[PDB]
């Protein structure tokens, strides 16, 4: 039932986690368990992979509506 | 746009295309996503490419990379679209969300992200220890 909760949930979710992502020092970074001290070319590559699971979250949720 | 901003990107961009045919595959971002200890899925892969996806042809080009690293992440009416999120769960009507709630949400349904991000986002949002949050105030934080 409702399927625009998780697809609201998840909207909202990525977003946040696209700003947070802005700050290097934000906890929204030491989500990262298996990656032991991350480096720069982490950063970027975390950078652009939140940004495009902001937008799928954006689509998902438009369909439900 | 900066000539600074499109550098990093091509930086950022040749991080996923290893093989140097400027194109990404929903293969080789996994490869990159798996680096950093994830797990996803066929689709899931394929699903963040349809959105970056402009040409059809199925991969990624830098200038449709550039594409979505330029897009209006704040202006282009995702304001709109992240307060209907929210009155997804102002029931009351109250442009307000408890911050129980709120933990509840983003701990337990969609993509469920840790507590530690949940107390940061919590303190740094509308609660100014009226346990509601107005996402006014909320949306405009991420804008
Ligand atoms: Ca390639
Ligand atoms: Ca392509």
């Amino acid at each position: 039932f409702n399927r625009q909760i998780p697809a609201a949930a998840s909207l909202i979710q990525t977003a946040w986690r696209c700003y947070a992502a802005e700050n290097p020092d934000s906890s929204t970074w030491k989500i990262y368990i298996r990656i032991s001290q991350l480096r720069e070319h982490h950063r970027a590559t975390i950078k652009v992979i939140r940004r495009m699971q902001y937008f799928v979250a954006k689509k998902k949720f438009q369909q439900a509506r | 746009l900066t000539e600074e901003q499109i550098a990093e990107f091509k930086e950022a961009f040749s991080l996923f295309d290893k093989d140097g045919d400027g194109t990404i595959t929903t293969k080789e971002l996994g490869t990159v996503m798996r680096s950093l200890g994830q797990n996803p899925t066929e689709a899931e892969l394929q699903d963040m490419i349809n959105e970056v996806d402009a040409d059809g042809n199925g991969t990624i080009d830098f200038p449709e990379f550039l594409t979505m690293m330029a897009r209006k992440m704040k202006d282009t009416d995702s304001e709109e679209e992240i307060r209907e999120a929210f009155r997804v769960f102002d029931k009351d009507g109250n442009g307000y969300i408890s911050a129980a709630e709120l933990r509840h949400v983003m701990t337990n349904l969609g993509e469920k992200l840790t507590d530690e991000e949940v107390d940061e986002m919590i303190r740094e949002a509308d609660i100014d220890g009226d346990g509601q949050v107005n996402y006014e105030e909320f949306v405009q934080m991420m804008t």
